[PDB]
C-alpha cells in the first residue's frame, strides 16, 4: 500500500498517467471545440 | 642483480593438436616469443590462440608470435592457477632476450633498483602550448 | 537416478518491496543512481539473468515462470483477436460473401477526422480492412456465428489469467529445483509424444467433427446461419452419414482395420480446392492424423524411469570418427548446464522452421479463400519472412554468449567445439572467398546488364534472348515434381502445388488462385544473389561467434566480456572488436538480405501468377510479364519496381489507406534519423550536453541525476534498432498500401 | 612508438600498471605521496596505445597518459 | 516559401552550432582538458571516462559536413 | 539549374572549409598569454553561453518547422 | 586413429596438416609444377607456365 | 559502410586473409611488401565522407539535368 | 550511532568512536591509528581489511568481485560500520591472493 503508492510514482508510471491525463483533456477539448485554427473569443 | 634465467632448449610444451593460430612469416623473419612456467601438475588451460592444451607436469615451454599475447597466458597462469612465468624473445639471429619480469619481481610491486622513465615532475595542465613548439621537432608532452 | 516431482516451497514472498526499489538484482542498481546512464542499464540487464547471480537453480526457475508470464501475454493478445472478430467485425458478412467482402476486424473513433480510415470493406461496415488472415482460419475451423468468437474470447482470456496465476505459482510457492529441469529425456518424451502428438491428435479430432462437416456445408451453398450447429453433428450421426456415408460404420473400420471404408473423409488427392482456392480439407484431415501417429511413436525413444528407451548421452557418446577425434563426447553435459547454448539451437531451428512455413504457406495455401486474397497472402509471406530472419540472427547472439561466458574447457570439454575453435581461421578465409566470388558472380551480372542495357547492346547482356543463364536444376527438379503424381506418387492424384505444373490454373471469383510458375533467367540471377547474400551474413554471425573469446588482434577478448564499446584506438584501432558488434552488423545484413527476398517474392508474384481471370481463360497479371524482361537489370528494379508499385502509397492521401502513406513517410523519418546515431560517436554529444548542462546550472534548474550521453554500445543499439524499424516499417506500408489497392 | 607519460599527480595506486597487456609500466620508488611509489614507463616501444591504463586512473584529470606517435609492427599488434 | 525558409534557417543554425561547438571546443573541453596538445584530427581518447569515440575537432567537421550537405539539398 | 546548384554546392563546402580551419587556427597558432583578454580570448572564455544558444535556436526552428510540416502532413 | 596433425608434428606453427593440405598423391601433384621445380633454370619454368597460361 | 562498419571487426578479416594467403600453393610464391592493415579511423571516417558525398554531388546532379533537359522548360 | 570499531593491526588492536553515517577510516585519521590507503574513492586494494563480528554497509563500494562483499574482504575509505563490528587491517594481498 505505502509500497505500491511508491511504486506508482516512479518515473515511468507517473509520467504514463500524467501523459494519459493529458491526453483525455486534450481529446476531450478538441472533441468540443473542434477545427479550431484561432481564438475566436477575444 | 638478477642474472636473468637463460632459456633451457629441450624443455617439453604443452600438449597441443595444432592451430591456425600459431606462428607465421613474421616469426620466420623479424621475431617471435618464448613463455616458460613450472606447473605443479598436468592440467588443461586455454590457448592463447585457439582451443585448449595440456601444460605438463615440468618445465613448460612455448612459443608466441606476440608479447601481448604471451602476457595474456602470463596472467591467466598466474591468477587462475599459481604459476610463475617468463618470458623472452627471440630474433632470427638466435638472439634470446629476457623480457618479463624484467628485474625478477612483478612491476606492480616497488623495487629500489629501478630508475625513473618518462616521469614528468608537474600536473598535466602544465604542458606548454603548441605555439610554443612551433617549428621545432619536438612535442610539447615530450618535454 | 530416477526421476521425479522435485520442488521448493516458496523460496519467494511475493511483495512490493522491490517493486519500490529500480533495479533490486543489480547490487550497484540497488543503491540508487548518480548519473542518467543507471537508467538506460536498468534495462539493458533487467532479463540477464545469468549475470544477477550465478546459481544454475535459480536461472532456471526465474526462466520457467518467465516462460509462464510470456504465454500469458500471447493469449491475452489472442483473445483480443477473438473479441476484436467477434464485436467490431464483418466476419459473418464476409462469410455470407467471401470473395466480394472485404476482411476488417477493428473500427477507429471519430475523434479528430481520423474516421477517414473507417472505410468502405462492404457488408454494410465501415473499418480497417485487416490482413491477419483471421477470417480465414475461422472459417477453415468452422465458426459461423459470432457467438462462438466471444466464447474464443472469453476462454483465452481465462487461460492467460491460469498462466499468469502458474507464473506466480511457480516462482513464489512451488518452485522447481535444478534437478527436475537437467531432466531432459522426460521432457523430451512429453514435448514430442503429448504437446505435438496430442495436440495434432485432438485436433485432427476436431478437423474431423467440426471443420469437414461444416465446411462441406458452407461450400455446398448453405446459408451460414441455416446451418446444424456442431455439437448437432456430434449429437446426431446421420447428419454425418448423410455427408460422408461411412460414417455409418463408425469406428468398427477403425479396429477391423478395414480402413479403406474411411477413404471417405481420409483423402491422399493433393492440389487445391478448386471451389475454394484452398487445400482440401479431407487431406488436411489425414496430414494431422499421420502426423500424431508419427510424433505419438517418436515421444517413446529416451529413457526416463522403466529402463526402455535412448539415454542421450549414450547416443551423443556413440558417434564419432577418425576425422574428428572423440566427437559428440561432452555435449550432453554442455546442453544441460547453460542455457544460452539451448536457446542458440532452439533459436536457429525456429527461424529455419518459420521461413519454411511462409515459402509452404504461399505455395500450398491451406486456408480457404485465402489464395486469392492476394493482400492476407502478400503479408503473411513478408511477416513470417521477417520472423524468421530476426530469430537466425538471435541464434549467432547466443551463440556468441554461449562462447564468451560459459564455455570452459577445463571442466566442461567437448571435442568437435575445440577443434573447429581451432581451425577458424581456414573456416572464416574459405567462407570470405566464397563471400567475395558469390558477390562478383551475381551482382556483377546485374551491373553488366545495366551497363550493357545502357550502351545500347542489348544483345551481349545475360537475359532471356541475349545471354540465357538458365537455372537447369531447378527446371529439372519442377518438371520432376509436376510428372510425380501418378509416376511415383501413385496414390496421388494432383501435384502436391500449382507451381510445379501440368497446367491446371485454379481461379475463384474471377481471380487467379494458382498456376504454374515459369523459371528463367532473372530467377537464376535473383536466387543467386540471395546466395550471395545469405552466405555474407552467416559470415559475419559465424565469423563473431568462433573469435569471440580471442583472435590474433586482442589475445584475451574473453576477459573482456561479451559485450563491450572496445580496447582503446590501440593496434591501430579496435573499434566494435566484441562478439555483440558482429551481431549488430548481421541484422543489417539480414534485413539486406529479407528485403531482397520479399521484393523477389512480391514481383514475380504480381507479375507472373495473381491477376484476373475472364471468360476465354484468358489471364491479365497485375504486370504482363515485366518481371522477366525488366528485373534483370537495377534499372529495371527501381524503376518498374519501387517507382511503378510506389504510386498506390503516394496517392493513398484523402481515402482510407492515407494512414499507409503516412506510415510510408514516417517510417523513412525514422530511418533516416537512426543515422545520427549509426555515423556520430559519444564524444561530441558529451562535450554538447556539457554545455548544455552549463545552460541549466545557470538557472538552478540542473538535474542531479548527472546527465551522461549514451554508451558506446547503447548508441550502436539505438541506430540498429531505428534503422531496422525504419526499413522494415516503409517496407510494411508500401507492400500494404499497393496490394490493397491494386489486389 | 607511442608516448606513455607519468605526471606527478600520480597517487600510486598501481591500477593501471596491473592493467597494460604489454608490461610497459612500473613502480619505483618515490617521495612525494603517501605510497612512496610512482609509475614509470621504461619500455614504452612496446605499448600497443590500447590505452588501458588510462581507464584505470582514479586521478583527476588523469596522471598517466598516452599519445599515439609512429606506428611500428609493435605499435600496430599485428601477427603477420 | 515560407516553410521551406525556416528550414533553411534551421540548416544554417545546426551547421554553425556544430561547426562552432567544434571550433571553440578544440583546445579542450570537460571530457577531455588537454585536446590541444593531441592535434587537430586524433581517433578518440580510448573507452575510458564513459567513452571518447569522434571527440576531435576533425571530427565535428566531420560531422558538420553532413549538414551542410543536407542544408544545401 | 545547373549554374545556380553548382556554386551553391562549392559555397556551402567552402563554409565548411572556413570554419575548420578557424578550428586548426585554435589548436595550433593561438596563443593565450598573447590574446589576453582581447576578443579572442574573451570568445573562448564564454563558449557555453553560444553554443547553448545555438543549441536553443536550432532546438526551435526544428521543432517547430517539423511540426508544422507534419500538421499539414 | 587420428588423420589431422600439426605440421611435421609441431603443434605451434600456424597451419595444420590435413588430406587436402598433406595427401601423398596431392603432395607429389604439387611438387612436380614449375613454381615448385627449385632446382631447374627459372627460364623454362617460366616458358611451360607462359605457354599453359 | 565506412560510416556504420567500424576498424576493429575489418581489421581481424584482413588478418585472417593474411593467413590465407600465405597459406596457399603456388601464391605464396608472392610476397607483399606492406603488411596490409586495415584503414585507420580518421581516415574510414574520411573515405565514408568521400563516398557519402560524391554520391551525393553525382545523383542530385544527374536528377537536376535530366529533369530540366528532359521537359527543357 | 557512533558504534565502538575494534580494528586488528601489526600495531595492535585499538578502539575509537565514530558515526554510522562515516567511514571507519576516516574517523580513524581523526583519533590516529595510521592505516594504508592510496585512492580513498572504493576503486582500489591498498586499503582492505576483512571483518571477525557485525559487519559493515556494502553501499559505498565498487571495483570489487561479485563475492569480495560477502566473503569477508573490504575497503575502509568506502565503508560505514553499522554495528560495533571488529575488522582486520593491512590486508591487501590476502585479498590479492
Ligand atoms: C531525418 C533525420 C534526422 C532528424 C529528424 C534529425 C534531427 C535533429 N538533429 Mg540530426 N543528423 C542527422 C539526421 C537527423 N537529424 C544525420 C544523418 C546526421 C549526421 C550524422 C545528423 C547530425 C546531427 C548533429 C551533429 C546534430 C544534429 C542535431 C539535431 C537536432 C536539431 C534540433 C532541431 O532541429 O530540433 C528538433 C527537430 C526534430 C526533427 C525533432 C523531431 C522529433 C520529434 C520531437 C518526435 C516527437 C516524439 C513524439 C511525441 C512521438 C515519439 C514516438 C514515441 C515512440 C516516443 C534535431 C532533433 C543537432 C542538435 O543536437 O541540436 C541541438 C546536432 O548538433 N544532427
Ligand atoms: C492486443 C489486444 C487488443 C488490442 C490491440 C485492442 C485494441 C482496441 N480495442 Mg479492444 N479488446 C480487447 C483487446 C484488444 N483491443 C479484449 C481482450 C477485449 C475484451 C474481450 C476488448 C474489448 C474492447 C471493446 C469493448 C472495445 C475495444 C476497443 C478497441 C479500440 C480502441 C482502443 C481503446 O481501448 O480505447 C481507448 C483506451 C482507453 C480508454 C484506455 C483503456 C483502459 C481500460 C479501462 C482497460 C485498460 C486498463 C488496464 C487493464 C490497466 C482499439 C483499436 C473499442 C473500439 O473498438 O471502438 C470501436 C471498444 O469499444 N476493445
Ligand atoms: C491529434 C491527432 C490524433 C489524436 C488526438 C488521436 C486520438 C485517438 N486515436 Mg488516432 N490517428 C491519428 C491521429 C490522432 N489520433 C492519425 C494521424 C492517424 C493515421 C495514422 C490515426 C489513426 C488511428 C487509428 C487506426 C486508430 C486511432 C485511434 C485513436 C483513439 C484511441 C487510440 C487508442 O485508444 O490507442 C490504443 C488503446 C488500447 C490498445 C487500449 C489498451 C489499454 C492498455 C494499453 C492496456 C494495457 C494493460 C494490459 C492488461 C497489460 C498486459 C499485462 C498482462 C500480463 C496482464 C484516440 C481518441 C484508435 C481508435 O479510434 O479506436 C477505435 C484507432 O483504431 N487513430
Ligand atoms: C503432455 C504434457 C505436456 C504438455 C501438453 C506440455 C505443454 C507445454 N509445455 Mg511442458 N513439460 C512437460 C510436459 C508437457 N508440456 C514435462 C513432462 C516437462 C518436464 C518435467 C515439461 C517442461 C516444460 C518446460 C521447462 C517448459 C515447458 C513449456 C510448455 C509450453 C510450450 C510452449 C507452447 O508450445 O505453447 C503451446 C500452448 C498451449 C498448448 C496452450 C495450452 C496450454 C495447456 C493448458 C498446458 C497444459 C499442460 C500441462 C503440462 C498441464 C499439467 C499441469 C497441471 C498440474 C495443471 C506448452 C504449453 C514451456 C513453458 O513453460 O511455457 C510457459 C517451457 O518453458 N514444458
Ligand atoms: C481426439 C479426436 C476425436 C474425438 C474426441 C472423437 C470423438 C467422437 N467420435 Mg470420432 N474420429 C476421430 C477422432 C475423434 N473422435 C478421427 C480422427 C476419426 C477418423 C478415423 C474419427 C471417426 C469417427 C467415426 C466414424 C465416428 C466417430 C464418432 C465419435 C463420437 C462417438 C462417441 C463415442 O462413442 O466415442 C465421439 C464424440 C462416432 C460419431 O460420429 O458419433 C455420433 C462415429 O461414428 N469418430
Ligand atoms: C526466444 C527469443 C529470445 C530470448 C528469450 C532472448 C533473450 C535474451 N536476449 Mg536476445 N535476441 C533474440 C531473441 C531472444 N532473446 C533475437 C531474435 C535477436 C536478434 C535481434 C536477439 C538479439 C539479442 C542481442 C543483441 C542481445 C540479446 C540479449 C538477451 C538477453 C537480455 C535481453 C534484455 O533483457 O534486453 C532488454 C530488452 C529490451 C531493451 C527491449 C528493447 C525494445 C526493442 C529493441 C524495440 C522493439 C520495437 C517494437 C517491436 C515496435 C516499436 C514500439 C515503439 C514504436 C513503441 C536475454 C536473456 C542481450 C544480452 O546481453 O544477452 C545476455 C543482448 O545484447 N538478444
Ligand atoms: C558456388 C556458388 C553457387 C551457389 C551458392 C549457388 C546456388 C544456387 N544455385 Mg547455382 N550454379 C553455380 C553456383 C552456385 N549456385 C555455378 C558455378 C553454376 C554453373 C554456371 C550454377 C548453375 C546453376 C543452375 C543451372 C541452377 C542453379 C540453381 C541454384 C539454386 C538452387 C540450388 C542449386 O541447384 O545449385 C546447384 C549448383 C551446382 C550444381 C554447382 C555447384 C558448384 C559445385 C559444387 C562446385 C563449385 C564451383 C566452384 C565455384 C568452381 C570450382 C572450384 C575451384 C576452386 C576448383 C541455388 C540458390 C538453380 C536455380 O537457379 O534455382 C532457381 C538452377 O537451376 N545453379
Ligand atoms: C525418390 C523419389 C520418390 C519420392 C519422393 C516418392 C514419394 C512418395 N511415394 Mg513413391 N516411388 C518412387 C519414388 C519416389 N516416391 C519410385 C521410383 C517408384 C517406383 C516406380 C515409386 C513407387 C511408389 C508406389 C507404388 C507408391 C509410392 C508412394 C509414395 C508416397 C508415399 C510415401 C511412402 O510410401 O512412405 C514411405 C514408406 C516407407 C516404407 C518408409 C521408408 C522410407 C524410404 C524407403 C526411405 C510418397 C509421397 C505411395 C503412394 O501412392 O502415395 C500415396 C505408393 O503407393 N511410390
Ligand atoms: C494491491 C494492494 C497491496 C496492499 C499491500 O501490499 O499492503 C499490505 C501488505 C503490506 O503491508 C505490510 O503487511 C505486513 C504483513 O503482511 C506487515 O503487517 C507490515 O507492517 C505492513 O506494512 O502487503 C500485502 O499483504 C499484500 C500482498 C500482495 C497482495 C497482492
Ligand atoms: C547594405 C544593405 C543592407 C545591409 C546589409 C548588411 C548589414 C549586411 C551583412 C552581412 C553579414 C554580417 C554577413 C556575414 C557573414 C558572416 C559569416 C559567414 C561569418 C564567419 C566567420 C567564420 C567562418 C569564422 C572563422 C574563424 C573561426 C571559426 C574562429 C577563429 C577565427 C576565424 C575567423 C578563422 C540591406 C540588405 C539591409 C539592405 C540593402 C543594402
Ligand atoms: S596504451 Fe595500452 S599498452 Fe600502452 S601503456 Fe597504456 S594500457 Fe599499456
Ligand atoms: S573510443 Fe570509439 S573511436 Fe575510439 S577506439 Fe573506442 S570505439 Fe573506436
Ligand atoms: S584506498 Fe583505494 S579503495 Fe580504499
Amino acid at each position: 500500500m505505502r509500497d505500491l503508492k511508491t511504486y506508482l510514482s516512479v518515473a515511468p508510471v507517473a509520467s504514463t498517467l500524467w501523459f494519459a491525463a493529458l491526453a483525455g483533456l486534450l481529446i476531450e477539448i478538441n472533441r468540443f471545440f473542434p477545427d479550431a485554427l484561432t481564438f475566436p473569443f477575444f | 642483480g638478477f642474472t636473468p634465467p637463460e632459456l633451457d632448449p629441450n624443455t617439453p610444451s604443452p600438449i597441443f593438436g595444432g592451430s591456425t593460430g600459431g606462428l607465421l612469416r613474421k616469426a620466420q623473419v623479424e621475431e617471435f616469443y618464448v613463455i616458460t612456467w613450472e606447473s605443479p601438475k598436468e592440467q588443461i588451460f586455454e590457448m592463447p590462440t585457439g582451443g585448449a592444451a595440456i601444460m605438463r607436469e615440468g618445465p613448460n615451454l612455448l612459443k608466441l608470435a606476440r608479447k601481448e599475447q604471451c602476457l595474456a597466458l602470463g596472467t591467466r597462469l598466474r591468477s587462475k592457477y599459481k604459476i610463475k612465468y617468463q618470458f623472452y624473445r627471440v630474433f632470427p639471429s638466435g638472439e634470446v632476450q629476457y623480457l618479463h619480469p624484467k628485474d625478477g619481481v612483478y612491476p606492480e610491486k616497488v623495487n629500489p633498483g629501478r630508475q625513473g622513465v618518462g616521469v614528468n615532475f608537474r600536473s598535466i595542465g602544465k604542458n606548454v602550448s603548441p605555439i610554443e613548439v612551433k617549428f621545432t621537432g619536438k612535442q610539447p608532452y615530450d618535454l | 537416478p530416477e526421476v521425479k516431482i522435485l520442488v521448493d516451497r516458496d523460496p519467494i514472498k511475493t511483495s512490493f518491496e522491490q517493486w519500490a526499489k529500480p533495479g533490486h538484482f543489480s547490487r550497484t542498481i540497488a543503491k540508487g543512481p548518480d548519473t542518467t546512464t543507471w537508467i538506460w542499464n536498468l534495462h539493458a540487464d533487467a532479463h540477464d539473468f545469468d549475470s544477477h547471480t550465478s546459481d544454475l537453480e535459480e536461472i532456471s526457475r526465474k526462466v520457467f515462470s518467465a516462460h509462464f508470464g510470456q504465454l500469458s501475454i500471447i493469449f491475452l493478445w489472442l483473445s483480443g483477436m477473438y473479441f476484436h472478430g467477434a464485436r467490431f467485425s464483418n466476419y459473418e458478412a464476409w462469410l455470407n460473401d467471401p470473395t466480394h467482402i472485404r476482411p476488417s476486424a477493428q473500427v477507429v473513433w471519430p475523434i479528430v477526422g481520423q474516421e477517414i480510415l473507417n472505410g468502405d470493406v462492404g457488408g454494410g461496415f465501415r473499418g480497417i480492412q485487416i490482413t491477419s488472415g483471421f477470417f480465414q482460419i475461422w472459417r477453415a475451423s468452422g465458426i459461423t456465428s459470432e457467438l462462438q468468437l466471444y466464447c474464443t474470447a472469453i476462454g483465452a482470456l481465462v487461460f492467460a489469467a491460469l498462466m499468469l496465476f502458474a507464473g506466480w505459482f511457480h516462482y513464489h510457492k512451488a518452485a522447481p529445483k535444478l534437478v527436475w529441469f537437467q531432466d531432459v529425456e522426460s521432457m523430451l518424451n512429453h514435448h514430442l509424444a503429448g504437446l505435438l502428438g496430442l495436440g495434432s491428435l485432438s485436433w485432427a479430432g476436431h478437423q474431423v467433427h467440426v471443420s469437414l462437416p461444416i465446411n462441406q456445408f458452407l461450400n455446398a451453398g448453405v446459408d451460414p446461419k441455416e446451418i446444424p450447429l456442431p455439437h448437432e453433428f456430434i449429437l446426431n450421426r446421420d447428419l454425418l452419414a448423410q455427408l460422408y456415408p461411412s460414417f455409418a460404420e463408425g469406428a468398427t473400420p477403425f479396429f477391423t482395420l478395414n480402413w479403406s471404408k474411411y477413404a471417405d473423409f481420409l483423402t491422399f488427392r493433393g492440389g487445391l480446392d478448386p471451389l475454394t482456392g484452398g487445400l482440401w480439407l479431407t487431406d488436411i484431415a489425414h496430414h494431422h492424423l499421420a502426423i500424431a501417429i508419427l510424433f505419438l511413436i517418436a515421444g517413446h525413444m529416451y529413457r526416463t524411469n522403466w529402463g526402455i528407451g535412448h539415454g542421450i548421452k549414450d547416443i551423443l557418446e556413440a558417434h564419432k570418427g577418425p576425422f574428428t577425434g572423440q566427437g559428440h563426447k561432452g555435449l550432453y553435459e554442455i546442453l544441460t548446464t547453460s542455457w544460452h547454448a539451448q536457446l542458440s539451437i532452439n533459436l536457429a531451428m525456429l527461424g529455419s522452421l518459420t521461413i519454411i512455413v511462409a515459402h509452404h504457406m504461399y505455395a500450398m495455401p491451406p486456408y480457404p479463400y485465402l489464395a486469392t486474397d492476394y493482400g492476407t497472402q502478400l503479408s503473411l509471406f513478408t511477416h513470417h519472412m521477417w520472423i524468421g530472419g530476426f530469430l537466425i540472427v538471435g541464434a549467432a547472439a547466443h551463440a556468441a554468449i554461449f562462447m564468451v561466458r560459459d564455455y570452459d574447457p577445463t571442466t566442461r570439454y567437448n571435442d568437435l567445439l575445440d577443434r573447429v575453435l581451432r581451425h577458424r581461421d581456414a573456416i572464416i578465409s574459405h567462407l570470405n572467398w566464397v563471400c567475395i566470388f558469390l558477390g562478383f558472380h551475381s551482382f556483377g551480372l546485374y551491373i553488366h546488364n545495366d551497363t550493357m542495357s545502357a550502351l545500347g547492346r542489348p544483345q551481349d547482356m545475360f537475359s532471356d534472348t541475349a545471354i540465357q543463364l538458365q537455372p537447369v536444376f531447378a527446371q529439372w527438379i519442377q518438371n520432376t515434381h509436376a510428372l510425380a503424381p501418378g509416376t511415383t506418387a501413385p496414390g496421388a492424384t494432383t501435384s502436391t502445388s500449382l507451381t510445379w505444373g501440368g497446367g491446371d490454373l485454379v481461379s475463384v471469383g474471377g481471380k487467379v488462385a494458382l498456376l504454374p510458375i515459369p523459371l528463367g533467367t532473372a530467377d537464376f540471377l535473383v536466387h543467386h544473389i540471395h546466395a550471395f547474400t545469405i552466405h555474407v551474413t552467416v559470415l559475419i554471425l559465424l565469423k563473431g561467434v568462433l573469435f569471440a573469446r580471442s583472435s590474433r588482434l586482442i589475445p584475451d577478448k574473453a576477459n573482456l566480456g561479451f559485450r563491450f564499446p572496445c580496447d582503446g584506438p590501440g593496434r591501430g584501432g579496435t573499434c566494435q572488436v566484441s562478439a555483440w558488434d558482429h551481431v549488430f552488423l548481421g541484422l543489417f545484413w539480414m534485413y539486406n538480405a529479407i528485403s531482397v527476398v520479399i521484393f523477389h517474392f512480391s514481383w514475380k508474384m504480381q507479375s507472373d501468377v495473381w491477376g484476373s481471370i475472364n471468360d476465354q481463360g484468358v489471364v491479365t497479371h497485375i504486370t504482363g510479364g515485366n518481371f522477366a524482361q525488366s528485373s534483370i537489370t537495377i534499372n529495371g528494379w527501381l524503376r518498374d519496381f519501387l517507382w511503378a508499385q510506389a504510386s498506390q502509397v503516394i496517392q493513398s492521401y484523402g481515402s482510407s489507406l492515407s494512414a499507409y502513406g503516412l506510415f510510408f513517410l514516417g517510417a523513412h523519418f525514422v530511418w533516416a534519423f537512426s543515422l545520427m546515431f549509426l555515423f556520430s560517436g559519444r564524444g561530441y554529444w558529451q562535450e554538447l550536453i556539457e554545455s548544455i548542462v552549463w545552460a541549466h546550472n545557470k538557472l538552478k534548474v540542473a538535474p542531479a541525476t548527472q546527465p551522461r550521453a549514451l554508451s558506446i554500445v547503447q548508441g550502436r543499439a539505438v541506430g540498429v534498432t531505428h534503422y531496422l524499424l525504419g526499413g522494415i516499417a516503409t517496407t510494411w506500408a508500401f507492400f500494404l498500401a499497393r496490394i490493397i489497392a491494386v489486389g | 612508438s607511442h608516448s606513455v607519460k607519468i605526471y606527478d599527480t600520480c597517487i600510486g595506486c598501481t591500477q593501471c600498471v596491473r592493467a597494460c597487456p604489454t608490461d610497459v609500466l612500473e613502480m619505483i620508488p618515490w617521495g612525494g605521496c603517501k605510497a612512496k611509489q610512482i609509475a614509470s614507463a621504461p619500455r614504452t616501444e612496446d605499448c600497443v596505445g590500447c590505452k588501458r591504463c588510462e581507464s584505470a586512473c582514479p586521478t583527476d584529470f588523469l596522471s598517466v597518459r598516452v599519445y599515439l606517435w609512429h606506428e611500428t609492427t609493435r605499435s600496430m599488434g599485428l601477427a603477420y | 516559401d515560407f516553410l521551406v525558409h525556416h528550414a533553411i534557417a534551421l540548416g544554417l543554425h545546426t551547421t554553425t552550432l556544430i561547426l562552432v561547438k567544434g571550433a571553440l571546443d578544440a583546445r579542450g573541453s570537460k571530457l577531455m582538458p588537454d585536446k590541444k596538445d593531441f592535434g587537430y584530427s586524433f581517433p578518440c581518447d580510448g573507452p575510458g571516462r564513459g567513452g571518447t569515440c569522434d571527440i576531435s575537432a576533425w571530427d565535428a567537421f566531420y560531422l558538420a559536413v553532413f549538414w551542410m550537405l543536407n542544408t544545401i539539398g | 539549374a545547373a549554374l545556380y546548384t553548382h556554386h551553391q554546392y562549392i559555397a556551402g563546402f567552402i563554409m565548411t572549409g572556413a570554419f575548420a580551419h578557424g578550428a586548426i587556427f585554435f589548436i595550433r597558432d593561438y596563443n593565450p598569454e598573447q590574446n589576453a583578454d582581447n576578443v579572442l580570448a574573451r570568445m573562448l572564455e564564454h563558449k557555453e553561453a553560444i553554443i547553448s544558444h545555438l543549441s536553443w535556436a536550432s532546438l526551435f526552428l526544428g521543432f517547430h518547422t517539423l511540426g508544422l510540416y507534419v500538421h499539414n502532413d | 586413429y587420428q588423420v589431422v596433425q600439426p605440421i611435421n608434428g609441431d603443434p605451434f606453427i600456424g597451419s595444420l596438416e590435413t588430406p587436402v593440405t598433406s595427401s601423398p598423391l596431392v603432395a607429389w601433384y604439387l611438387s612436380n609444377l614449375p613454381g615448385y621445380r627449385t632446382a631447374v633454370n627459372p627460364l623454362l619454368r617460366g616458358i611451360e607456365v607462359g605457354l599453359a597460361h | 559502410m565506412f560510416l556504420i562498419s567500424w576498424r576493429g571487426y575489418w581489421q581481424e578479416l584482413i588478418e585472417t586473409l593474411a593467413w590465407a594467403h600465405e597459406r596457399t600453393p603456388l601464391a605464396n610464391l608472392i610476397r607483399w611488401r606492406d603488411k596490409p592493415v586495415a584503414l585507420s579511423i580518421v581516415q574510414a571516417r574520411l573515405v565514408g565522407l568521400v563516398h557519402f558525398s560524391v554520391g551525393y554531388i553525382f545523383t542530385y546532379a544527374a536528377f537536376l539535368i535530366a529533369s530540366t533537359s528532359g521537359k527543357f522548360g | 550511532a557512533s558504534y565502538k570499531v575494534k580494528l586488528v593491526t601489526p600495531d595492535g588492536t585499538q578502539e575509537f568512536e565514530c558515526p554510522s553515517d562515516v567511514y571507519i577510516l576516516d574517523h580513524a585519521e581523526e583519533v590516529g591509528i595510521d592505516l594504508p590507503y592510496s585512492c580513498r574513492a572504493g576503486s582500489c586494494s591498498s586499503c582492505a581489511g576483512k571483518v571477525v563480528g557485525g559487519e559493515v554497509d556494502q553501499s559505498d563500494g565498487s571495483f570489487l568481485d561479485d563475492e569480495q562483499i560477502e566473503a569477508g574482504f573490504v575497503l575502509t575509505c568506502v565503508a560505514y560500520p553499522t554495528s560495533d563490528v571488529v575488522i582486520e587491517t593491512h590486508k591487501e594481498e590476502d585479498l590479492t591472493a
